[PDB]
């Protein structure tokens, strides 16, 4: 017999009781863009949500974040957060290299050396 | 044999230095701090009302004590020693405008008289 | 392959959501009306009157 | 002192004779004939959880 | 209550109003345990709860701190 | 889309331009469920059809675009999701070994899975809606409006409790877009 | 062999790897978020538990066992955290070190008193190798990504820790059970 | 500056770098930028910035990497820049 490994799900929040009365789902989901999901009845008996976007979403969250940062300014993480914000919202496709990818290869931008080897955007026969 | 841990010192010794009257590391997390606010039969009150301030003291709002008078002036187990609280509790009102206050003060001193 | 219409989940997404509540708060420090004021005196001014 | 099995078993023996609290453990005291001393048998009033029980 | 029960009946056998105190303070004597509440957290009691309240009139607007 | 159906004229312009674009389902097929998009491949277990063929799929859980979701209880009507049968044939050996340490007895299964694999071509959704819903008070909604929010959402701070947990105060006051306008 | 018989070790100078700096297959610090876990008056056990799996990346829908993804949590306050009872002068910490006299039986006061960021390391360690312990790199790994100040002092403004707003759902209080 | 170009050994580079680490104070801010320029020589931004190693250990199970005495010459040299 060994020790169970499995992964655990949290505790969550004791009922009073009052969820045990019928009409009243034990769920609770209050939550900050919990109106905009709009429930209407179908003739089925399913129901059918309206729902905001994806990048309308993300674009809140975005909001959000500028506007929690617009006080104190915006710190690094902030600045990558919302550069990633505002990239998924526009992506278009799927990124598999690494963010820091081109910032490595970019570096010479960066940290200019003496002017006998300076590296300049053309280089050759000059 | 590190004697960070394990020190060369008996458990006789030693045992003084255990603590059984513990105060830093509590013992009372904070969830428990409302629950054993109301086992106690203590009430919120809106800050109207009054409110525990920063000694942790339960003050009640002047204003609010004269509107508790105005309630209890009849009272059978209103005592004389509840008036004079009552007019204590309107002093910062006595002196920020001793005008309209002082008519307050001298409805508690008839009433009382009487 | 793996496909989303609606868009894969990216940990920044719900991040920004807080917790609500179904109907508004009766804040703690607030103007009392009038109604409110002689409501809660009273309750005071009973549980005053039943211990002492 | 001599340790009683339990509280029942514990009488005070003289006119000076107390009753004490050694950390949650009822004991009985007295100033004059310390003979007359007894403790209830419990745990050390230091234990750890493996070490005791 | 008990308390102010205690205060505002006779002295019979304790002393008012004299600086001796014949039953000394000694904390340190009395019991030192937990309780199962200390460990079990405190009992559960029915949350004070406020019946009929009327409606917050008045609920955007702020206390003013009440000194004056 | 033949465009979503209410007694509701109001609800069928707002909800018309909500249903265009990309819809992903979910099916159920030979107890297994699929998230289905209109390119997406899957390999079926071994449905009895002709290769090349062209599929309707009648168990429908749940669909929904970029902008709406349809969630069935337990399944709905008037979804037409169209497949093609691309191929059908035996999958990857799974070997499966059986031999007891007392008997001197070996037995090797071989398990190739047979699997009808299938490429989708459409996926079409046309609704009959009944009415807005109210989710917090259970009703159908009489009228409807867009521009109000059906069930309006308000924040927690009573300052009633100080042990309460402080996430930043825009995090907390926050209010959200009329989606619908 | 796949894995190599020299290996680097904790007497050999090249030194021991930092898993946050590292660069690994199974190592994604891209989508991570930074934390801040205030431990006034919550348990120790629990924060153990909530940090362990921030950290770990079970927070996560798309979290998976063999990648490792935590995010950052940063432990403000250790020293104000709280253990219910008795239970700081009672509960145990015991190791074993190879050599003769292998017990050493500690109490939470002594490791208190010693580093207070050790006790939340050490119910950090339980809590991560109760899902993980058969593999180093997956113990190890996670338990960098906790940074523990033992008070409300950290160099961490930088990264913006959000507040993590927890609740512990649990009314009794924690109870030792370990056979 | 001469001295660190001219001769380019090792020792030379430790003997340039220990005069003109002890002479930091001693001058003005633009004979500091010839400095720092001469000094910047043998450094590529893509390439690993202090890297100097003479001696491979192969002691142990993996092999050890030892340097010269030109990098506590460069780390001495930005301590006294400190100062
Ligand atoms: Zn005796």
């Amino acid at each position: 017999p060994k020790k169970d490994r499995r992964f655990r799900v949290q505790p969550l929040p004791s009922l009073h009781a009052n969820s045990l009365a019928d009409d009243t789902p034990l769920v609770t989901t209050t939550r900050t863009l919990s109106p905009n999901f709009r429930a209407f009845a179908l003739q089925d008996g399913g129901v059918f949500f309206t729902h905001p976007s994806h990048e309308q979403v993300m674009r809140v969250g975005q909001n959000i974040l500028a506007e929690e940062t617009k006080a104190t300014g915006m710190t690094s993480m902030d600045t990558y957060v919302n550069s990633r914000i505002q990239s998924i919202i526009a992506e278009n496709t799927v990124e598999n290299v690494a963010l820091s990818h081109w910032r490595r290869r970019h570096m010479w931008n960066l940290v200019r050396t003496h002017g006998k080897l300076q590296r300049h955007w053309g280089v050759s026969d000059a | 044999k590190n004697l960070a841990w394990r020190p060369k010192m008996s458990e006789r010794t030693l045992e003084q230095f255990v603590p059984l009257h513990l105060a830093f590391p509590r013992r009372h997390p904070n969830s428990w701090q409302e629950r054993q606010f109301h086992l106690l039969g203590y009430v919120k009150w809106p800050k109207e009302i009054g409110f525990y301030n920063a000694g942790d003291n339960f003050e009640l709002t002047p204003q609010a004590a004269y509107r508790i008078y105005k309630q209890n002036c009849d009272e059978t187990f209103w005592t004389r020693l509840h008036n004079e609280k009552t007019i204590i509790h309107l002093l910062p009102l006595v002196e920020q405008d001793p005008g309209t206050n002082m008519v307050l003060v001298d409805d508690i001193f008839r009433h009382h008289l009487k | 392959q793996r496909r989303s219409v609606q868009g894969t989940w990216n940990p920044w997404l719900w991040n920004y959501e807080t917790e609500r509540r179904r109907t508004e708060a009766p804040q703690w420090r607030r103007k009392l009306s009038e109604k409110e004021w002689d409501y809660y005196v009273g309750q005071y001014s009973a549980q005053m009157k039943q211990e002492e | 002192p001599q340790m009683v099995m339990s509280r029942d078993e514990l009488k005070l023996r003289c006119e000076y004779c107390r009753f004490e609290w050694i950390h949650d453990t009822l004991c009985v005291r007295c100033p004059a004939q310390p003979s007359h001393d007894q403790r209830e048998m419990w745990l050390h009033s230091t234990w750890m959880w493996g070490k005791q029980q | 209550i008990s308390e102010q029960v205690q205060n505002r009946v006779r002295s019979g056998k304790e002393l008012v109003g004299t600086v001796y105190q014949k039953a000394r303070r000694q904390p340190w004597a009395k019991y030192n345990g937990m309780f199962p509440y200390d460990y079990n957290g405190p009992a559960r009691r029915p949350a004070a709860s406020f019946v009929d309240a009327p409606t917050p009139t008045h609920n955007a607007e702020v206390c003013g701190t009440a000194y004056a | 889309a033949n465009g979503l159906r209410c007694p509701d004229a109001l609800i069928t312009r707002t909800l018309n331009p909500l249903l265009n674009g990309p819809k992903f389902a979910v099916i159920y097929c030979g107890n297994h469920q699929y998230k289905v998009a209109v390119g997406d491949v899957i390999a079926v277990q071994r449905l009895r059809v002709e290769i090349g063929s062209h599929i309707a799929l009648k168990k429908v859980l749940m669909v929904g675009g970029p902008r709406f979701t349809a969630i069935g209880r337990p399944l709905l009507e008037g979804v037409r999701v169209t497949a093609q049968v691309e191929e059908q044939k035996r999958m990857r050996n799974v070997v499966s070994l059986f031999a007891t340490p007392g008997r001197r007895h070996v037995r090797w299964v071989d398990a190739p899975h047979a699997a009808t694999i299938i490429r989708i071509c459409e996926i079409f959704y046309s609704p009959n809606v009944v009415g807005e819903l109210d989710k917090y008070k259970g009703e159908l909604l009489e009228t409807f409006t867009p521009g109000q929010h059906t069930n309006p959402v308000y924040p927690v701070d009573d300052g009633y409790d100080v042990f309460r947990k402080k996430d930043k105060e825009a995090m907390e006051n926050a209010t959200t877009f009329l989606d619908l306008l | 062999p796949f894995k190599s018989v020299l290996r680097r070790h904790k007497h050999h100078p090249e030194g021991l790897p930092l898993y946050n700096d590292m660069s690994k297959q199974w190592l994604c610090r891209e989508g991570e978020r930074w934390w801040l876990l205030d431990a006034r008056g919550e348990q120790l056990p629990r924060v153990a538990a909530v940090a362990a799996q921030y950290i770990t990346g079970q927070h996560r829908p798309d979290f998976t066992p063999g990648m490792i993804t935590g995010d950052h949590v940063v432990i403000v306050n250790i020293k104000d955290v709280v253990m219910v009872g008795d239970q700081w002068i009672r509960v145990p910490i015991t190791w074993q070190t190879a050599y003769p006299g292998g017990k050493y039986r500690i109490r939470l006061t002594d490791m208190y008193e010693r580093d207070p960021c050790m006790l939340m390391w050490w119910f950090l360690k339980d809590e991560v190798n109760r899902h993980f312990v058969r593999k180093l790199k997956t113990r190890i790994a996670p338990l960098e990504k906790a940074w523990l100040y033992e008070d409300s002092i950290h160099p961490h403004a930088d990264k913006n820790p959000r507040p993590l707003c927890w609740t512990d759902p649990e009314v009794k209080g924690w109870k030792y059970r370990d056979p | 500056v001469a001295q660190f170009e001219d001769r380019p050994q090792i020792e030379s580079r430790v003997a340039a770098l220990a005069d003109m680490a002890s002479t930091v104070s001693f001058r003005s801010d633009e004979e500091l930028l010839r400095m720092f320029t001469a000094i910047s020589a043998p450094f590529s931004v893509d390439g690993r910035g202090l890297n100097f190693l003479t001696v491979k250990v192969s002691k142990f199970g993996r092999p050890y990497y030892v340097p010269n005495s030109l990098l506590p010459a460069y780390v001495n040299l930005v301590d006294a820049t400190t100062i």
